RNA sequence: AUAUUGGCGAGAGACCGAUAGCGAACAAGUACAGUGAUGGAAAGAUGAAAAGAACUUUGAAAAGAGAGUGAAAAAGUACGU
RNA sequence: AUGGUGAACUAUGCCUGAAUAGGGUGAAGCCAGAGGAAACUCUGGUGGAGGCUCGUAGCGGUUCUGACGUGCAAAUCGAUCGUCGAAUUUGGGUAUAGGGGCGAAAGACUAAUCGAACCAUCUAGUAGCUGGUUCCUGCCGAAGUUUCCCUCAGGAUAGCAG
RNA sequence: CGUGGAGGUCAGUGACGAAGCCUAGACCGUAAGGUCGGGUCGAACGGCCUCUAGUGCAGAUCUUGGUGGUAGUAGCAAAUAUUCAAAUGAGAACUUUGAAGACUGAAGUGGGGAAAGGUUCCACGUCAACAGCAGUUGGACGUGGGUUAGUCGAUCCUAAGAGAUGGGGAAGCUCCGUUUCAAAGGCCUGAUUUUAUGCAGGCCACCAUCGAAAGGGAAUCCGGUUAAGAUUCCGGAACCUGGAUAUGGAUUCUUCACGGUAACGUAACUGAAUGUGGAGACGUCGGCGCGAGCCCUGGGAGGAGUUAUCUUUUCUUCUUAACAGCUUAUCACCCCGGAAUUGGUUUAUCCGGAGAUGGGGUCUUAUGGCUGGAAGAGGCCAGCACCUUUGCUGGCUCCGGUGCGCUUGUGACGGCCCGUGAAAAUCCACAGGAAGGAAUAGUUUUCAUGCCAGGUCGUACUGAUAACCGCAGCAGGUCUCCAAGGUGAACAGCCUCUAGUUGAUAGAAUAAUGUAGAUAAGGGAAGUCGGCAAAAUAGAUCCGUAACUUCGGGAUAAGGAUUGGCUCUAAGGGUCGCGAUCAACUUAGAACUGGUACGGACAAGGGGAAUCUGACUGUCUAAUUAAAACAUAGCAUUGCGAUGGUCAGAAAGUGAUGUUGACGCAAU
RNA sequence: CUCUUAAGGUAGCCAAAUGCCUCGUCAUCUAAUUAGUGACGCGCAUGAAUGGAUUAACGAGAUUCCCACUGUCCCUAUCUACUAUCUAGCGAAACCACAGCCAAGGGAACGGGCUUGGCAGAAUCAGCGGGGAAAGAAGACCCUGUUGAGCUUGACUCUAGU
RNA sequence: UUUACUUAUUCAAUGAAGCGGAGCUGGAAUUCCACGUUCUAGCAUUCAAGGUCCCAUUCGGGGCUGAUCCGGGUU
RNA sequence: GCGUUGGAUUGUUCACCCACUAAUAGGGAACGUGAGCUGGGUUUAGACCGUCGUGAGACAGGUUAGUUUUACCCUACUGAU
RNA sequence: AAACUUUCAACAACGGAUCUCUUGGUUCUCGCAUCGAUGAAGAACGCAGCGAAAUGCGAUACGUAAUGUGAAUUGCAGAAUUCCGUGAAUCAUCGAAUCUUUGAACGCACAUUGCGCCCCUUGGUAUUCCAGGGGGCAUGCCUGUUUGAGCGUCAUUU
């Protein structure tokens, strides 16, 4: 809203920090079932619902 | 109206984040979480809501202390040190 | 099958009185030693309009007999009371318009207003604009005063109950046609949510006893027993008679 | 012509969001938010505006000297001169009448 | 002595074998939907070992054609059959 | 049926804010003048009233039964329309919760849900009713009739069949 | 007959290839099926005797998944519109730059915000997917950067309301109630300084708390600066609050100031409890006055454009913040004076022996002027140097006018109400007079100057025909501020300036049928349920206007005429001393003039005579019904005097009406 | 004078948004009127705040006539833009037992198939609305069910309250 | 059935402030009556001055009365 | 074989009348023909009346308002390769 | 005759059936008794050289201490190889600690990272103002302590 509560801003900060692709050195680990970031969020696709 | 034109007026949140459970089920005007019942002392749960109980029950978090209680019992709640 | 409107009124959600702009409860002074034995003189500071009330109110300032300070009271102004007028309240006060006297201290035929039903309730009777109570007699033994109320009822009150000499100001108010739904709207906007009124015969059977039918009609007698229950008391409750009133009032 | 914007986040024309269009030394038009105007202090007896009293918002009176808020008379920045004079005359005459009433009571008994 | 679809620790089965078996064999009460109470998936398998195709060539490139690895590429991560 | 969740839509009250060109008409009040024996009539100005009126923005939604009707859209688009200064429009805050609310009343509205919302559970609710009911071959092989039934699309009973 | 699993057995088959799968190849069985070969493949599996079942599918609008024909089909057609060239690139209708043509046309397609979103902002790299064509571009992808506050908000106040406590109810989850049937208290200080506290002198209370990013409210502006932040950074210049403080000033020998007849003035100029008053603090509409900004316009000092011709011309720059000092109003008030021949006076008719007019004064500082801030800033130019940071050097930034103008602020008024249009925090003042107070000196941080500090959270961007909601990059919906020129009554329509955009898949043809827009001889509703649709009318000025009527209307009734352009004429004003000078539009008339056109586009009533019906304005079936339905004012009936009427609640020491009281509330 | 159960339709108003008969009768309006209007009234079944009669003004209400006006029509024609069309790119859905030429016959009494005839030649494009008893939806009408629900009432059985 | 009593119960108010019974003073016959406020939009608060007694001194402090007593039943 | 009409009233089929005409014959085709239209009537939900019903409501009685969806497939037909 | 259509086969597609796998589920049995104001369960936010998650943890943050084992961890980087050692490890064990903001949740509030009060202390002259650090302040109830209230009430001076 541009006048947001600190709680909201903290949640947005966490969302920004976790808005990234999978680290590439994962997928090199020994067993590594993980293929991609399946929890990736985008502002144009799925809203955080606060 | 009542369909697409009415959905355009939806910009006022009925619920916000709950301090106790963090679910965005804290009704702003009722000042009551629809999910966990905050600020009631008891946590809201119902025996008809078995799935909700399972969602929020013990073991669904990290059990910061309860997870070690069992090992402490197995050792008999000892108090000293291993004493090389 | 549905809770009817008069039933819904009792929950007091949207049917509470709109009291924001009101000046405060219009009450006599608390019945104290000064009024019980002598009199106390106050001053009429303002005569003001009360939202939702036809009669004007008089703000009257008295000295506090026990502490150095002023106490403002909200009387209902009697007609002829003016700002800067000295008001005398008590057993020993004079028989002048605006004074507050015990009912037993005034002669028969006195016109009073804001009359206490019981001594010290600070005014219950003859409070609406233009209304008044008439003192019609005293019974000194077992001290009581017989009075006539605006409705024409005769009431026996304690002789220590107080009233303001005169008639409530603002009389004749209902003589002017409202002339307009908007004027009724603005009248009730400052009283309560009782307007406009949908006729029960214009509703469906679920909504009202009078609802339904291939014609608008009550269907059964609109006179309803006093012993009827909530949801049934629509129409003329416990009516002794109906029809255009032809004859005299004040039944003997 | 140059058009201006609100300088606060309040976008509504409320009583506390009044603006005036001023020209700056940059040669450009800009909104300047204006405080609500002050009401003159008023006589406690008649309600008329008190002569000689500065007209400020309530808390501004804490930032000015006593001279701006008072008048050198028996009721200063509380009652106007005519109301004070009426108080003088009423007090004197009523006290004199009290003396007269007392002596009349004493000489009628 | 009795109860025990919860908790902790164990031993088992003429049980099911990834549309089955718990909803969930997998970052599953997850992703996601709903204002909300709630609702709630899909999704296992290269190969013994990445040895996951050096290098050449065509193409802007993705890629192709060779070459090569491998028991097998009629196993090329769009991977057992 | 039991226990919960909703007034972010909308209905209504409240609290606090905000919004509404330009015209027509020309009410009270007021000024001057004329006629008249008088009583009093009459005239010209002034003024700027009204849930007045034409008509913007707005709010609404009449008709084309126009467009579209696998849509731009689970209600829109165009033209034509009602209304447009008060029972006006509207933001935000607040209150009223399901046999309950709210209703200038249409059984309307109460989150695309209303002649009783939504969610979960009771619940795999019951169904004389509809649909389906999974390999082969061999042998035998019907009934739609009797009686009783709150029975007449069902059953019991006897009969027919293995 | 076949399937999953189990006991037994064939010391069964098998990496020299189990199972599975494919196979118009072979064999057996009537059949369910069984067997073999070939291919594929890779780790298990089978015959027989028995055991056992979640054991056999074509269907159930079956379930889940997958796939077709339809079909390269329907279609990708609203929002006026694109074009040329270059650059980049593998590739350009779509990217970038330039050019051109257009549009939004200030009630924006502009500039900001509120809710919401949450990084979408910005840069670099970059195109697999997404942008229903494309793509080198992007709100995409990858990686990073970015949001700076004592003064702007939150924070604080209370509003409708929400809600603990004390109590009461409820089996209970919990309900009521918000000052109540409560022993509900901190702050002053005599004295104490065995310790400024306990004992102990003495002052105040009918009560938690939450509730507004639009209400209330302490205080900040200008210039510059970034890729992206700015009332936050930088530079300068202020202000408020809290605190600490020392000088100067003031005051005092008549201790707590003087002056003015007064209204009141001031640099100050003691003041506790307690009390009182004010501010905070309030509707709407109408005209009028004033201010600001804008618009229009003259002269001049610059820059630019046009220049065949004309144009002392067209466009553009010429600005001044918060804050501070002096000064400046309407209203209001004071002194003198005593008014009928009543006068003063507003657009609006109010005022005066309760003291007018008049003369002279006082005040509020909205507001304006001058000055400081501050020209050093910003703006506009010119002459220079220029491999960089880029730097200079100078000049000018001046003086007017106008108004039913637009927007906005404000003042004094007036109209309206059975409507009279918040609260609290907070700040000040007054009354009072507790107390403390001076002479090799006391008094005053409401006078000036000086010192210190001002935390926390938000701050980017969009705000919508792509950043919100609507399944989406959806023709829908979603609160608000600013607002140029012309025409014109006008925020209408139409054109333009600033700003922004040029985005909607394209190309080619021009069949039918469509959708949208038009026209039509003669007739003129014969069409049709029905004039549905369309047409006709339309602005303004002048003339003229019926029935009926509640006397207000009907009414723009009806029905006529005129309207361009040009050249003139007349009338309507200010200021100064009849004259001088200055100034803006509105009205009326006349001549002339033309393909008799002229509200020339745009814009813009069809009218009349009646019947039914509802009085009117208003309201509803969001998404098939707008009506005669509902409401309404008016009328009438009903109950009720509070130990009450009507109505809530499971109950309550519980509620609504009720901050009420029959001119009321409640029910029809 | 009576009697049904008290009274017995007054003032008004009407084939009226209330009149069956009914397109009532009379007048008028028209060339012609089941329309309109004005009358009439033993009025199936008008009528007095279940308000009667009337009413100026108002109305996106219903209705008749007239003037103007017109492509509503006689009776059609023409023009513009965007489609449709063709191309590049992009690319769905409904629906689908199997499919798609008829006549008659019989047949579950209206065949694409069966019988008998007629016939019958690849692959197709734009249109089109005869048919596919075309699509859309387990007919909403109707009946049945010992299936409900909303609503009503001296139904049966209860119940808050009082 | 009508009536009394008040402490149960019930209602209401107030910051539970003046209630009940006596008394002093005056008037008039053991009884009765009276027993601080009414031209005026002023003011009314500091244990109240005053009177009196005590102490203790330079500041002053305390008691009584002013303002009757009794019952503690808030009304 | 060929034609068999224009109108007033009514949603109307029917009826009736005016008028022209050679004549204003009768019928069928799913009482032809709604993915051809239209929607006046009938035939949901709004509303009014009268009669009936205690009432909710009823009326083959009157009245007013009331969304008419899809072809691009196959065939048929019209034209075109 | 092609094209087209249809059928079959091969190869290639589409798709993910079948088969074989199985650190999962399901059911049965056996044993055990241990959450929390010493702050639980749950939530929010953080923490790694390079992590978005899962898992672990809490500013001592994929962990500290202790004990055992005895040389790893491993995707890369880095470190170490004395590793005949109080010593690797994402090891096991686990008795000592830490344990942000919360949460029954406790100074008051909470749609605020809002607002107090007390004590000790430090800095700014500073008991009073501002700031930093440390420690505190919920409610009901019980026992006790202390200080009190009531002519409820006893005795005593009187
Ligand atoms: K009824
Ligand atoms: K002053
Ligand atoms: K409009
Ligand atoms: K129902
Ligand atoms: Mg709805
Ligand atoms: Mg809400
Ligand atoms: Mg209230
Ligand atoms: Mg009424
Ligand atoms: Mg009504
Ligand atoms: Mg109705
Ligand atoms: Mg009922
Ligand atoms: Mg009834
Ligand atoms: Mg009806
Ligand atoms: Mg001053
Ligand atoms: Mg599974
Ligand atoms: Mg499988
Ligand atoms: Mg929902
Ligand atoms: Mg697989
Ligand atoms: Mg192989
Ligand atoms: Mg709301
Ligand atoms: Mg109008
Ligand atoms: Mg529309
Ligand atoms: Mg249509
Ligand atoms: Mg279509
Ligand atoms: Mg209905
Ligand atoms: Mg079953
Ligand atoms: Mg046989
Ligand atoms: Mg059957
Ligand atoms: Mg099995
Ligand atoms: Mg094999
Ligand atoms: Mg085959
Ligand atoms: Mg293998
Ligand atoms: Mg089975
Ligand atoms: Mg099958
Ligand atoms: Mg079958
Ligand atoms: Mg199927
Ligand atoms: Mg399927
Ligand atoms: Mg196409
Ligand atoms: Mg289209
Ligand atoms: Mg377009
Ligand atoms: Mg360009
Ligand atoms: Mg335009
Ligand atoms: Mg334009
Ligand atoms: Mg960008
Ligand atoms: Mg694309
Ligand atoms: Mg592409
Ligand atoms: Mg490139
Ligand atoms: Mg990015
Ligand atoms: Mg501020
Ligand atoms: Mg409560
Ligand atoms: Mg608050
Ligand atoms: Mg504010
Ligand atoms: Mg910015
Ligand atoms: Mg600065
Ligand atoms: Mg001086
Ligand atoms: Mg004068
Ligand atoms: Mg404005
Ligand atoms: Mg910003
Ligand atoms: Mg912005
Ligand atoms: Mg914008
Ligand atoms: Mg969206
Ligand atoms: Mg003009
Ligand atoms: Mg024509
Ligand atoms: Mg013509
Ligand atoms: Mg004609
Ligand atoms: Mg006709
Ligand atoms: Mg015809
Ligand atoms: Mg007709
Ligand atoms: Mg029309
Ligand atoms: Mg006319
Ligand atoms: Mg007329
Ligand atoms: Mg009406
Ligand atoms: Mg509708
Ligand atoms: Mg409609
Ligand atoms: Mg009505
Ligand atoms: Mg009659
Ligand atoms: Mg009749
Ligand atoms: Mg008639
Ligand atoms: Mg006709
Ligand atoms: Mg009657
Ligand atoms: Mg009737
Ligand atoms: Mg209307
Ligand atoms: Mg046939
Ligand atoms: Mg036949
Ligand atoms: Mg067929
Ligand atoms: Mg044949
Ligand atoms: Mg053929
Ligand atoms: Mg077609
Ligand atoms: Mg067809
Ligand atoms: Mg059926
Ligand atoms: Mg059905
Ligand atoms: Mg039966
Ligand atoms: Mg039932
Ligand atoms: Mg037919
Ligand atoms: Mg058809
Ligand atoms: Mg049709
Ligand atoms: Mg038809
Ligand atoms: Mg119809
Ligand atoms: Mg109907
Ligand atoms: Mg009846
Ligand atoms: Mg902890
Ligand atoms: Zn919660
Ligand atoms: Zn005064």
């Amino acid at each position: 809203a541009a006048q947001k509560s600190f709680r909201i801003k903290q949640k947005m900060a966490k969302a920004k920090k976790q808005n990234r692709p999978l680290p590439q050195w994962i997928r090199l680990r020994t067993n590594n079932t993980i293929r991609y970031n399946a929890k990736r969020r985008n502002w144009r696709r799925t809203k955080m619902n606060i | 109206g009542k369909g697409t034109p009415s959905f355009g007026k939806r910009h006022n949140k009925s619920h916000t984040l709950c301090n106790r459970c963090g679910r965005r089920s804290f009704h702003v005007q009722k000042k009551t979480c629809s999910s966990c019942g905050y600020p009631a002392a008891k946590t809201r749960s119902y025996n008809w809501g078995a799935k909700a109980k399972r969602r929020h029950t013990t073991g669904t978090g990290r059990m910061r202390y309860l997870k070690h209680v069992s090992r402490r019992f197995k050792n008999g709640f000892q108090t000293g040190s291993a004493s090389k | 099958g549905r809770v009817i409107r008069n039933q819904r009124k009792g929950a007091g959600s949207i049917f509470t009185s709109h009291t924001r702009l009101r000046q405060g409860a219009a009450k006599l002074r608390t019945l104290d030693y000064a009024e019980r034995h002598g009199y106390i003189r106050g001053i009429v500071k303002q005569i003001v309009h009360d939202s939702g009330r036809g009669a004007p109110l008089a703000k009257v300032v008295f000295r506090d007999p026990y502490k150095y300070r002023l106490r403002e009271e909200i009387f209902i102004a009697n007609e002829g009371v003016h700002t800067g007028q000295f008001i005398y309240a008590g057993k020993k006060a004079s028989l002048n318009v605006g004074n507050v006297l015990p009912l037993g201290s005034v002669p028969e035929g006195t016109i009073v207003s804001n009359v206490e039903e019981k001594p010290g309730d600070r005014g219950a009777l003859a409070r609406a604009s233009g209304n008044y109570v008439i003192i019609i007699g005293h019974n000194p033994d077992e001290n009581k005063t017989r009075v006539r109320l605006p409705s024409g009822a005769k009431k026996v009150i304690s002789s220590d109950a107080r009233g303001v000499i005169g008639v409530i100001a603002g009389g004749g108010r209902v003589d002017k046609p409202l002339l307009k739904a908007g004027r009724a709207f603005h009248k009730y906007r400052l009283k309560r949510n009782s307007w406009p009124k949908t006729r029960g015969v214009a509703m469906n059977p679920v909504d009202h006893p009078h609802g339904g039918g291939n014609h608008q009609h009550i269907g059964k007698a609109s006179t309803i027993s006093r012993g009827a229950v909530s949801g049934q008391k629509a129409g003329l409750i416990a009516a002794r008679r109906t029809g255009l009133l032809r004859g005299s009032q004040k039944t003997q | 012509a140059q058009r201006v914007t609100f300088r606060r986040r309040n976008p509504y024309n409320t009583r506390s969001n009044k603006i005036k269009v001023v020209k700056t030394p940059g040669g450009i038009l800009r909104a300047q938010h204006v405080k609500k105007l002050a009401t003159r202090p008023k006589c406690g007896d008649c309600g008329s505006a008190l002569q000689g009293i500065s007209t400020l918002r309530p808390r501004q009176y804490a930032t000015v000297s006593k001279t701006h808020k008072t008048v050198s008379r028996a009721y200063g920045g509380s009652r106007c001169a005519n109301c004070v004079k009426e108080r003088i005359i009423r007090a004197f005459l009523i006290e004199e009448q009290k003396i007269v009433k007392k002596v009349v009571k004493e000489q009628t008994e």
